[PDB]
RNA sequence: GCUUGAGUCUCGUAGAGGGGGGUAGAAUUCCAGGUGUAGCGGUGAAAUGCGUAGAGAUCUGGAGGAAUACCGGUGGCGAAGGCGGCCCCCUGGACGAAGACUGACGCUCAGGUGCGAAAGCGUGGGGAGCAAACAGGAUUAGAUACCCUGGUAGUCCACGCCGUAAACGAUGUCGACUUGGAGGUUGUUGGCUUCCGGAGCUAACGCGUUAAGUCGACCGCCUGGGGAGUACGGCCGCAAGGUUAAAACUCAAAUGAAUUGACGGGGGCCCG
RNA sequence: AUGGCUGUCGUCAGCUCGUGUUGUGAAAUGUUGGGUUAAGUCCCGCAACGAGCGC
């Protein structure tokens, strides 16, 4: 209802999904979407391509406002890092700024074992 | 480590000369200085057993210097460790 | 990596610009190494893998160039 | 190196913030220990970033 | 007696050497909400699990613990075990320079004593993350596993105990001597260190001035494979166990290195 | 027990030897290597130099 021009795509690109939220600059949320709800699972839900219609079902979901142009935040190591932003440059936003906002451990906290397979 | 002044008093008082920095008596007079200043540190400092080790090498390079000069010379022994105040 | 797109910069060259500072900042290793726990025995072992074959490619390339095939 | 001259430090860190290798720049051995430890300084006195996030 | 071994003094140098006290930034988790809406998470594929009581995502603020990205290096320091953010306090050793000084004060060391990773044990704390055990979900002929979701000891701190590791360079310590080459690190020609290689040595593999070469001193240890580093006894330990350490019996081998094949759910390159 | 004859890998590009050299030795080298061919086919390099059976 209320026309936000301005926006932030986070983009949370994990190995398994990828979940593309607009928020306003201040980080309360407009609309969302993933991968993992839009038809596809399991080998397909990690794809670029699944990451792709993410992309534009969160662009359809946020047309109530009017968002002229898209910070861009982009977490994590998936197949969902660029194939969004490409997506959503082709949905029709002005992107005036790319970030990597991957959080590394300055040292921090144990990961997990090994997979032994 | 034993500072620049307080080696220099020892070195002059068991010494025959400030140059005398060689001889037993100023060598076990500056160990027995050291060990006697880290029973300190050792008080507080319990699990500082790297530091401990180089006390130890003091005790050990005392204990070898007062055995020479035991045999060498008698009379000077017992001066030394009536002035140190030490046992043996 | 945290571009600022310019006036009149084309989509391409900043996303080619933000892939190449991603790969820069090593951020995609980074987030590889720190996937899961390699004990030091383990590190210690690859470093020393790392160190031993970045050397042998000396010894075998500089005995290349004064080899005839 | 002078954790204070910042000019000087910014010659050895990275955009994102992190201390740039002896191998990248020609530094000697002696003088990356040194100029680690004034970035580490800097770092805590809020004169460098440690990241370009913040 | 002497000064060449060994040591003392003077000046300087590098260092994750040790002990104690502070503190910084990143991240994880949790809590409190703001925004927001149907998924999230996970795998080979799944499912368990979490989620409309509003998760996941995103923003703000708070709490708490643990570890210090980059620097970072066949880099450094330490007797070995080991030691890594930054700052202070206390403290050990090493190296170099140029003298002065002591005058063989040395080397090794059974027994003895000290230190000694991780796990473990005791008492009191602490507990984010990780995770033996355990639970559930899968996989499978079965699956007390590998994989997944969780998760308690423990991992952290103080103090005490334990005394072992492929505690390894599988190479005892000290000293002398004996062609070279390329590096690293640290001093003002020395110290430490990595790789290659000569003679020599070696069963071979290899080692090669940091020797596994050529010698000397002293110590430790071995005597076929098993039985067995076990039993019994002693000592040590809160316990777990450690340490010292047999015998009968049994076999004609066990073993090391290297060679030719074959084979690999090893690699590379090709063909039908 | 055999001779002869035959299948099979497969008409796949292999399999070997003399002499020399290397190794205490089993053995190795040649036959590997760079290119190339349907081919151990050929050229080039090479402690190998030649040779046979295959091709
Ligand atoms: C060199 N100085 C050390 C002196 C010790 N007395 C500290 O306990 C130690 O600190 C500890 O370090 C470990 C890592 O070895 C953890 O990091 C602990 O968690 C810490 O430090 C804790 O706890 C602290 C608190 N206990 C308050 O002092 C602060 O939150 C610190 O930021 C936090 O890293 C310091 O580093
Ligand atoms: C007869 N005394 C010397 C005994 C040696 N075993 C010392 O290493 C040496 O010590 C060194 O002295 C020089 C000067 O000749 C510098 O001062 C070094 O810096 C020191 O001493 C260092 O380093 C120490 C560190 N090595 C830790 O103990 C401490 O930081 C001291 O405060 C600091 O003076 C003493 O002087
Ligand atoms: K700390
Ligand atoms: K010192
Ligand atoms: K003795
Ligand atoms: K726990
Ligand atoms: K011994
Ligand atoms: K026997
Ligand atoms: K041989
Ligand atoms: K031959
Ligand atoms: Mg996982
Ligand atoms: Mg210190
Ligand atoms: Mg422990
Ligand atoms: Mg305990
Ligand atoms: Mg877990
Ligand atoms: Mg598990
Ligand atoms: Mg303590
Ligand atoms: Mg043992
Ligand atoms: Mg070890
Ligand atoms: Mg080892
Ligand atoms: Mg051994
Ligand atoms: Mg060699
Ligand atoms: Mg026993
Ligand atoms: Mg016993
Ligand atoms: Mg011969
Ligand atoms: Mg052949
Ligand atoms: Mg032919
Ligand atoms: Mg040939």
């Amino acid at each position: 209802r209320k026309q936000v021009s301005d926006g932030v795509a986070h983009i949370h690109a994990s190995f398994n999904n990828t979940i593309v939220t607009i928020t306003d600059r201040q980080g309360n949320a407009l609309g969302w979407a993933t991968a993992g709800g839009s038809g596809f699972r399991g080998s397909r839900k990690s794809t670029p391509f699944a990451a792709q219609v993410a992309a534009e079902r969160c662009a359809d979901a946020v047309k109530e406002y009017g968002i002229k142009n898209l910070e861009v935040m982009v977490k994590g190591p998936g197949p969902g890092r660029e194939s969004t932003i490409r997506a959503l440059n082709a949905a029709g936003f002005r992107i005036t700024n790319i970030t990597d906002v991957t959080p590394i451990p300055h040292x921090g906290c144990r990961p997990p074992k090994k997979r032994r397979v | 480590s034993l500072s620049t002044e307080a080696t220099a008093k020892i070195v002059s008082e068991f010494g025959r000369d400030a140059n005398d920095t060689g001889s037993t008596e100023v060598q076990v007079a500056l160990l027995t200085a050291q060990i006697n200043h880290l029973q300190g540190h050792f008080a507080e400092h319990k699990k500082d057993h790297h530091s401990r080790r180089g006390l130890l090498r003091m005790v050990s390079q005392r204990r070898k210097l007062l055995d020479y000069l035991k045999r060498k010379d008698v009379a000077r022994y017992t001066q030394l460790i009536e002035r140190l105040g030490l046992r043996r | 990596p945290v571009i600022k797109v310019r006036e009149n910069e084309p989509f391409d060259v900043a996303l080619r610009r933000f892939k190449r500072s991603c790969e820069k900042a090593g951020v995609l290793a980074e987030v590889r190494r720190r996937e899961f726990y390699e004990k030091p025995t383990t590190e210690r072992k690859r470093a020393k893998a790392s160190a031993v074959k970045r050397h042998a490619k000396k010894l075998a390339r500089e005995n290349a160039r004064r080899t005839r095939l | 190196i002078d954790y204070k001259d910042i000019a000087t430090l910014k010659n050895y860190i990275t955009e994102s913030g992190k201390i740039v290798p002896s191998r990248i720049t020609g530094t000697r051995a002696k003088y990356q220990r040194q100029l680690a430890r004034a970035i580490k300084r800097a770092r805590y006195l809020s004169l460098l970033p440690y990241t370009d996030r913040h």
